[PDB]
């Protein structure tokens, strides 16, 4: 069966109003939302629909949240990515007597090994539930310290990967605003993972590179580029330097010039420091990654929903009538079966309507109608399903013979018992 | 739209008509030259045969035409 | 090398050689004469040098492209030299910002036809000078100016520079040959010095490998007699066509173009002493050092993706500073900082902008998207994204890892999958290795995700101060994430051949 | 969209009583029209008219002409005959002339490829 | 199990024989079960089966 | 005929664990371990090695003496 859809009461053409900061935030926040602080009530709406989101293993690897909720009454599982400080309480064994309790500190929007198990198990469990599946990424990457690396973090980094590649379901994957994801968490959620089904979105308030801006102006912008920068902008630096290689000016002249561009030399450092890690964040923009083809668009936070419904929707539909195909002929692959759709579609409704594939709304309101439709106009999609089966059973028993001529004579006389006379008549003069 | 789809052809006649405006005659007035820095200024690396050739112009026209030399010596 | 117009005089020269080891340094080298009568500068002398100069250049690059594409010989650093004879007034800043432009308009195809260094000598009022130039890849042209000092009680000439930027000529005397090794014995040291070995020197290893595996089983078994080293192994390597399919190449050493190497082996080994057949692919540490790119992750799949089709093993041998980053270079030189007081910059900045002089020639690359603002009574190209021209920096770098990522989960649950750590693995180096989940490691080496730097400058202090500490044997092998240990690269080599003696030919 | 689906040139391939002949059509203005067949170039100057037909000149003769696609043919109707295929100087006027031809060219009315620059540069 | 697997050009392995005999009436059952499941093929599926086949069996296909 | 094999400890072990730098506070323990017994680190080797061995298409030998499961907290 397939997932089951609510006549909701929270529309899907409403906006979100709770709207994530640069500043800590409870990642739940932005899935149900929360009360108005300002008012006694006055519920500030999240992504999904009000009182759906359902939590999880809350107080295990609280870095990180899990539930399951609804987007238009349509179910799904939501992975989201705490970036407040916890702080993870571990008890005494009293097994031993020189034990003590610990308070351990875990900072947000970075993976640890339990963060990343859970993570791993939810998607697991989500994938065979039958549900598709959110994704709010706000990771920074896999602590490196001593003791996660001693803490087995790359087994689970790595499980990851092996649940999401094994998924039936679609998977939309969102970097909310002022967000960002580096390097270690792109590689393990990528949408090239499973294309089929995975799809990833980005805000215009958000980031993704292979690093971050500080690890990247430290290896790029050393001391000696940021002194060539010096040399092209600073009227101070320029006018000493001008003048110390003036030829022929002097001895002590040459030498104070000389401490006077060292000392602004390691006067300037801040400064333009900043000014490199500004020109590393202006390479982390979400535009690159639209050009460079590594999301699908750039969308605005308030209208998400909206956009979200239709998609999925549309991709659930499709998944019906694939489905269809694939039992049909078993033989066909996946962009085969696009492109097949896309020839029936241009072929009933015609070349003039050609563009109405990439308007979710429309498309899903075509393939419902097609697919629903019964005692009516009779579904041309239904009409072409059968055309495929018929042909391929037909190539299916021709190839079975065609490796296997010793049946033939078997073959043939079966099929001589419930044929016409007519049918008969042109067996034998043929 | 439709002009910049055949940009190959006109980039074929373009220098088939700048080997006949600025060839053997090395000067070029301030007319010539406004549209040759122009068309030298085509970025787009389409256009690269049109704006190539035109350097070329730019600087070849200005060199001796071997009649002075010949001449004075 | 014959030419019309024979005032241009090119030249390839082979280094010369002893009588052991062949040749491998070959080199274009253009020599040209520039004759009119001395100029007086009133203003209008960068007319003769800029014209005369551009054209022998755009000459001489016609011929190269000739004479590189009619022959194979492989130059390297091919060279230019131009001689200004007439003596010009003119300072020196006003000449080096005249051959950058002359020399940044062309850096593209300069760049194409692996032009690297050019030298041209020009008469001030007189005073010869030397401008010596370095062009990588067309974004940034390293100038060094240098006057000629013949102040010297013998014949004997000097370069002395002008302060800023001495550079590698200070001293150097005026007139000393070249010649370099341009592959497979300067790669072979910059591997050496990292711990590991150069990438081409694997299948050697791998066929000695083999040489004592057919001794170890011999102790087990009553093994027919062995083969020939000769007749042990056989192996093709495989290449990247212009469409991304792979074709059985059979070349010398070193011809790679990008970070990653593959080979088809067949062998014999004591369990089947008639066919045995394994991919095996590498990374080159010394190719813009480690960093997969869009190539090397396709060269990765397509390998993959023929053992996977053939049922027969992969081997990864990973080498490698994880995904590649950098920045749109010709933009990091031309930008400009609009300060909120330009007299006391610590007030902050409003903006990075650039003029529309150097805006108008980057613009229909895609590299860059800006806003126009007005401020001060100027128009700016205010920057809002940085893009790149350059292909293999940006987030294509993210796709292809998952792309590779996801085909390293398959081969395991398909194929027999092992990978071999030998100087490090960061990032998707580890999380690949990982995905193989037959980890070799080699002493003195790590996986990590992120530095000990980092680290420590997001905690304040030395924290960390080797990254072993992060990712080493100590890690690694005492939590579950490698199998075995190994002191080197042979060794490794010999443990993965070890493990294959347990295992099937096929999944067939 | 795109700039190479806003093409000039159209193949068409016409089967007449067994022989197949694929033909190429282009322009060289709006009303100048560029025809393919069997390896020979032909201009024809050719005018729409308003009841669906076409004014040709194609060898000196005027003709008015008219076609119907039916579901696997192509009836090109002639004058009072029809055709059924089967789906599978002075020295002032030169200058006028030949300025008219290479700015329809700078405009983007060009020749096929396998017959352009053989007339330009004439 | 060895001698009837391995050996070859020999007592030529009765379990290879019945292992074709299975083979055989599994093509058999599945072609039978695709047009029984399937009679819109059958007119089909009859003609290219005339084209490969004795002239003595076409005659026993066309007096049955 | 190659085989993968799985074995049980009945010798008593020490598992060494450090301290972590990035805590001031931190100290290297030493956790005791009794043999025939199941803990979680040695029930995930056992998982793993099971599947890599199955997927190497080999048979497998087990030699179990096992107790079975730590229950302390
Ligand atoms: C996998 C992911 O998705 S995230 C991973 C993305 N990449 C990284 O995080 C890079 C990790 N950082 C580093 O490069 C490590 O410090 C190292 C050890 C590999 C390099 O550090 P160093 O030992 O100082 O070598 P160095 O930084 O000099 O590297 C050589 C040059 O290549 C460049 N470079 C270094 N690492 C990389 C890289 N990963 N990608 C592209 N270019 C690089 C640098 O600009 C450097 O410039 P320089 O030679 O002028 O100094």
């Amino acid at each position: 069966s397939s997932v089951p859809l609510l006549n909701s009461k929270d529309p899907i053409d409403r906006i979100i109003e709770f709207v994530p900061t640069k500043t800590p935030y409870d990642p739940r926040w932005m899935l149900a939302g929360r009360p108005h602080p300002t008012q006694k009530g006055q519920w500030l709406s999240g992504f999904f629909d009000y009182g759906s989101f359902s939590e999880i293993m809350q107080p295990w690897a609280q870095t990180v949240v899990v539930g399951r909720a609804r987007l238009g009454g349509i179910p799904v599982g939501v992975v989201a990515v705490e970036t407040r400080t916890v702080e993870l309480s571990i008890p005494a064994d009293p097994a031993n007597l020189d034990s003590e309790a610990k308070i351990i500190q875990q900072a947000g929007q970075v993976w640890f090994p339990d963060s990343a198990f859970k993570t791993y198990q939810a998607i697991k469990d989500f994938n065979r539930e039958g549900l598709p599946l959110m994704v709010f990424a706000n990771w920074r990457g896999f602590s490196g310290g001593m003791k996660d690396m001693y803490d087995q973090v790359l087994k689970f980094g790595a499980y990851i990967v092996d649940g999401l590649r094994e998924c039936c379901q679609p998977v939309l994957v969102y970097i909310p605003p002022q967000a960002e994801l580096r390097g270690g968490s792109w590689v393990v959620i990528d949408s090239s993972i499973n294309p089929r089904h995975m799809e990833m979105y980005a805000d215009r308030e958000s980031r993704g590179s292979v690093l971050e801006p500080e690890g990247t102006v430290e290896i790029k912008f050393r001391r000696k580029d940021l002194v060539k920068t010096m040399r092209r902008v600073d009227p101070v630096y320029i006018h000493l330097a001008e003048r110390l290689g003036t030829p022929e000016l002097s001895t002590a002249e040459r030498k104070e010039l000389e401490n006077k561009l060292k000392e602004r030399e390691e006067f300037l450092i801040p400064i333009y420091h900043q000014v490199a890690v500004q020109f590393a964040d202006l390479h982390d923009t979400p535009g690159r990654m639209q050009e460079k083809g590594v999301i699908s668009d750039i969308l605005d936070w308030k209208t998400s929903r909206t956009f979200f419904y239709w998609r999925l929707r549309r991709l659930l539909l499709e998944d019906l009538v694939k489905k269809k195909i694939h039992n049909a002929n078993p033989e066909l692959t996946d962009g085969q079966i696009q492109a097949m759709l896309r020839r029936w579609f241009v072929e009933v409704e015609g070349t003039v309507k050609a563009y109405v594939w990439d308007n979710n709304k429309d498309l899903a309101e075509w393939l419902e109608k097609q697919l629903t439709e019964e005692d009516g106009v009779h579904s041309v999609i239904e009409e072409n399903i059968k055309c495929i089966s018929r042909d391929y059973v037909l190539k299916q028993i021709r190839s079975l013979v065609q490796a296997n001529p010793e049946v033939a004579m078997d073959s043939i006389i079966h099929m001589t018992q419930h044929i016409s006379p007519t049918q008969r008549a042109e067996v034998i003069r043929i | 739209i439709f002009s910049h789809a055949q940009v190959t052809k006109k980039n074929l006649l373009v220098t088939m008509l700048i080997d006949q405006l600025c060839g053997r005659d090395p000067t070029l007035t301030d007319e010539l030259l406004n549209i040759l820095t122009e068309l030298t200024q085509l970025s787009k690396t389409t256009n690269a045969k049109v704006a190539l050739r035109a350097r070329q112009v730019l600087i070849a026209s200005h060199l001796p035409s071997y009649e002075l030399r010949h001449n004075q010596v | 090398i014959p030419c019309a117009n024979h005032k241009m005089h090119l030249y390839l020269g082979a280094a010369k050689v002893e009588v052991g080891t062949e040749v491998t340094d070959y080199r274009f080298f253009v020599r040209a004469i520039i004759r009119h009568s001395d100029l007086v500068t009133k203003e209008a002398s960068f007319e003769y040098l800029q014209n005369e100069g551009e054209r022998l250049l755009l000459e001489a690059m016609d011929e190269l492209e000739v004479a590189f594409n009619n022959t194979n010989v492989r130059t390297d650093c091919n060279h230019i030299f131009l001689n200004f004879v007439p003596t010009v007034i003119m300072d020196p800043s006003k000449i080096e910002e005249s051959v950058r432009s002359m020399v940044m308009r062309y850096g593209s195809r300069l760049w194409k036809l692996r032009v690297l260094q050019a030298e041209l000598k020009i008469n001030i009022r007189a005073i010869p000078i030397r401008l010596f130039l370095t062009n990588e890849s067309g974004y940034y042209l390293d100038i060094s100016l240098y006057k000629e000092v013949t102040d010297s009680r013998t014949a004997q000439i000097m370069f002395q520079a002008y302060g800023d930027k001495q550079g590698p000529l200070h001293g150097m005397l005026i007139n000393t040959p070249y010649v370099t090794k341009d592959l497979l014995q300067s790669k072979r040291f910059q591997a050496q010095s990292l711990g590991t070995t150069y990438i081409y020197d694997i299948p050697e290893m791998f066929r000695q490998s083999l040489i004592k595996l057919w001794e170890s089983m011999s102790t087990q078994a009553f093994l027919p007699s062995p083969p020939l080293p000769s007749d042990m192994l056989t192996y093709t390597e495989l290449v990247l066509d212009d469409q991304g399919q792979l074709v059985h190449m059979n070349r010398l050493p070193g011809g790679n173009e990008i970070g990653m190497v593959a080979w088809k082996m067949t062998f014999k080994s004591p369990e089947y002493p008639e066919g045995r057949d394994i991919i095996v692919i590498g990374n080159d540490i010394t190719y813009r050092i480690g960093s997969f790119g869009p190539q090397e992750d396709l060269l990765f799949l397509r390998a993959s993706e023929l053992a996977r089709a053939e049922g027969i093993p992969r081997i990864y041998v990973s080498a490698n500073s994880g995904a590649r980053i950098g920045l749109a270079e010709e933009i990091r030189h031309m930008f400009h900082v609009a300060w909120v007081d330009p007299e006391d910059p610590y007030k902050g900045y409003r903006y990075l902008y650039l003029t529309p002089q150097d805006y108008k020639r980057v613009s229909a690359l895609n590299s860059v998207h800006c806003e126009h603002v007005e401020d001060e009574g100027e128009s700016r190209y205010k920057i809002t994204d940085i893009i790149g021209k350059e292909e293999g920096i940006g987030p294509e770098n993210l796709r292809g890892s998952g792309m590779i990522a996801g085909e390293s989960s398959l081969a395991y649950n398909e194929i027999i999958t092992i990978s071999l750590v030998t100087c490090r693995a960061i990032g998707i180096g580890a999380y690949l290795v990982r995905l193989g989940q037959r980890t070799i490691q080699v002493e003195n080496s790590h996986l990590i995700l992120t530095g000990a730097g980092a680290l420590n400058k997001v905690l304040g202090r030395e924290v960390y101060t080797s990254n072993n500490q992060l990712g080493g044997i100590q890690i690694m092998h005492n939590n579950g994430v490698t199998h075995c240990t190994v002191c080197d690269d042979f060794e490794g080599v010999f443990t993965v051949l070890h493990w294959l003696s347990y295992m099937p030919k096929s999944v067939h | 969209l795109p700039a190479h689906t806003l093409l000039n040139t159209v193949d068409v391939e016409l089967i007449y009583e067994g022989v197949k002949y694929v033909l190429k059509v282009t322009r060289q203005s709006p009303n100048s029209y560029v025809v393919i067949m069997n390896g020979s170039c032909v201009e024809v100057d050719v005018h729409r008219l308003s009841d669906g037909g076409l004014l040709l000149s194609y060898d000196g003769s005027s003709y008015t002409t008219y076609m119907k696609e039916e579901v696997d043919r192509y009836r090109i109707t002639i004058g009072n005959k029809t055709c059924v295929f089967e789906k599978e100087e002075k020295l002032h006027r030169v200058f006028h002339y030949v300025l008219d031809n290479l700015v329809n060219v700078m405009n983007g009315y060009c020749l096929p490829d396998p017959f352009f620059s053989s007339k330009v540069k004439d």
